[PDB]
């Protein structure tokens, strides 16, 4: 299906998590975890950002269905980044995603003996809950690249580096805090992240000698009061997010 | 136990017999218990697998599912099978002939007309995955399938792989040994489609020969049957060859023929089918006939003109 994993306001709410007693509140929060634990070993273990971002979108998907209460952020986090980056041919060992996995979920401890059935046991955990993620994902791991289509259509309104960065960074952010990679097809998030980065950095795009305003040339869907209604809930979250806006924030 | 909407258990299927016998690996025909649907069952091998859930199947996966067109075989879904320890099935619609086993069969016969449809729709195929940045790497008449309804198949995408255009990187062991074409042998390791359409070459060559035209042990014994065949591997013939590692394994530095239409000739009625034949089997990859040139051939554009299948 090409909306299978698409989903309304109302499906969100009936989530596997509420339906284990899980507040909205509570549940966005356990996302933006899995999504920053993802960012950090995604680092550490020097993969693209693509990667990263395959590997939110598989999570994101993954709790559509499954539930927070019987799979933890902790434990998918490592299984999905680990495929994500054999998926987008960045592969990392395994071993090599238990040892990151562990030193940031538990930096003072000591990396078990190699040997162990602690960890010859935590290794098979690992495979095991990848085979749950592709099965629950129904095989499908081709994503679609929400980078791409900003850089697109940062080009296509011709932006400086600057508005093209804060657009990058907008996108970025949009992946880990918010839940539109589930309800808004690539384009239409680029024009929201694209709009709330004018907004941010006081620019204004030319409206077009047709009469009609820039974001109908990428997808005929957006609406200006869809973007006011999304880069309002976009940034709000930014504004939540401790020392995010400051990395964009002209200082001047 | 845990909540998997998105694959289904294999044993929606009931297997009959290993349609390999053998020759494809763990490979099943079955049959949908409620619908009566043929299928083809691969069972992802998962022998000296470290690694979690292989890359290569990961990657055949992918591949597989960008691909959907009428000369390519479909993937169904992927089943799983219920653990305690378990298994994952690619599964594909049944195709009920190959190519290999259908020349090989003598009470089969093929009329010109059907011989330029089937590489026509073979040709088409390859315009199709090479124009979604697709290699297919393993041509070969046992990789061809057609439908009850003549409707022809690539299948095998085992050691298929996505290319592009510092150098490309490219596994350099693909392609079977007698379809497998000179840039490969003589070490290439940035290369593309042209490498399928030497392949479709061997095969059209068979669609009347009716056995593998240049049929190698190793390498160099592969490279010198190829050399007595489309000329030798001449700077000349193919600008930069002398370039290659490689040049001069026992590839002899003077011992050339001309043509493949001459020791064809006899197989080959039609004239303007060896012609064909001539510009996909052309030393030079650079210089190989094209999917789409090869398409608008006046082969495909003459009498007796393509025709649907039943022999
Ligand atoms: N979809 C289909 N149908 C088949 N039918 C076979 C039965 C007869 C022998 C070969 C053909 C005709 S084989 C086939 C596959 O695509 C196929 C599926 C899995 C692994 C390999 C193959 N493969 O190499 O063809």
């Amino acid at each position: 299906n090409n909306k299978r994993w698409y989903f309304t306001r109302e499906q969100l709410e009936n989530s596997p998590s509420r339906r284990f007693g899980v507040d909205p509140d509570k549940e966005l929060s356990y996302r933006q975890q899995a999504a920053n634990l993802l960012q950090d070993m995604g680092q550490r273990l020097n993969v693209s950002q693509l990667t990263i971002n395959t590997a939110i979108v598989y999570m994101h998907r993954f709790y559509m269905i499954q539930s927070f209460t019987r799979f933890p952020g902790n434990s998918v986090a490592p299984a999905a980044l680990f495929l994500a980056a054999k998926v987008e041919g960045q592969p990392k060992k395994l071993e090599h995603v238990i040892k990151v996995a562990h030193t940031c979920l538990h930096p003072q401890e000591s990396l078990p003996d190699t040997r162990s059935e602690a960890y010859l046991q935590q290794v098979q955990d690992l495979v095991i809950l990848e085979s749950i993620i592709l099965q629950t994902l129904g095989f499908e791991l081709t994503i679609d690249h929400p980078h791409t289509h900003v850089v697109k259509c940062t080009q296509l309104v011709r932006a400086s580096k600057d508005l093209a960065q804060t657009s990058y960074f907008m996108a970025t952010n949009s992946l880990h805090l918010t839940t539109f990679s589930l309800q808004y097809t690539p384009p239409v998030v680029a024009c929201v992240c694209i709009h709330l980065a004018c907004k941010w950095s006081n620019w204004e795009i030319p409206v077009s000698t047709d009469g009609k305003h820039w974001w109908e040339y990428v997808d005929a869907t957006v609406t200006l009061e869809l973007l006011d209604e999304l880069t309002h809930e976009l940034l709000q979250i930014l504004e939540k997010t401790p020392n995010r806006l400051k990395r964009i924030w002209n200082w001047r | 136990s845990v909540e998997c909407p998105f694959c289904d258990e294999v044993s929606k299927y009931e297997k009959l017999a290993k349609i390999g016998q053998g020759t494809f690996g763990e490979v099943f025909k079955a049959r949908h218990r409620k619908t009566g649907q043929k299928v083809a069952l691969k069972k992802v091998l998962m022998e000296n697998e470290k690694e979690g859930f292989p890359i290569t199947a990961l990657r055949e996966i992918k591949i597989l599912q960008l691909l959907k067109h009428e000369n390519v075989v479909n993937l169904i879904e992927i089943c799983r099978t219920k653990a305690s320890k378990g298994s994952i099935y690619l599964v594909f619609d049944f195709c009920e002939h190959d190519l290999a086993g259908l020349l090989s069969n003598v009470l089969v016969k093929f009329t010109l007309s059907e011989i330029k449809r089937v590489m026509q729709m073979l040709l088409n195929g390859l315009y199709y995955i090479h124009r979604n940045k697709i290699l297919h790497r393993d041509m070969k008449a046992a990789n061809v399938l057609i439908t009850r309804d003549g409707v022809l198949k690539l299948a095998d995408f085992g050691l298929a792989r996505a290319f592009s255009l510092q150098p490309n990187r490219y596994t350099n062991r693909v392609v079977t040994l007698w379809y497998r074409p000179p840039e490969l042998l003589l070490g290439e390791r940035d290369y593309g489609p042209p490498i399928d359409l030497w392949g479709a070459g061997c095969i059209m060559a068979e669609m009347w020969t009716r056995s593998p035209i240049m049929q190698g042990n190793t390498e160099q014994h592969q490279l010198a049957l190829i050399s007595q065949l489309c000329g030798s591997i001449t700077p000349e013939v193919w600008p930069n060859v002398d370039n290659y590692e490689l040049y001069e394994k026992l590839e002899l530095v003077k011992g050339q023929k001309r043509k493949v239409k001459d020791r064809l000739k006899a197989y080959v009625r039609d004239p303007y089918a060896l012609d064909l034949i001539d510009k996909l089997l052309v030393l030079d990859p650079a210089q190989r006939i094209d999917s789409d040139d090869a398409l608008n051939h006046d082969f495909f554009w003459s009498d007796p003109m393509p025709s649907d299948l039943k022999g």
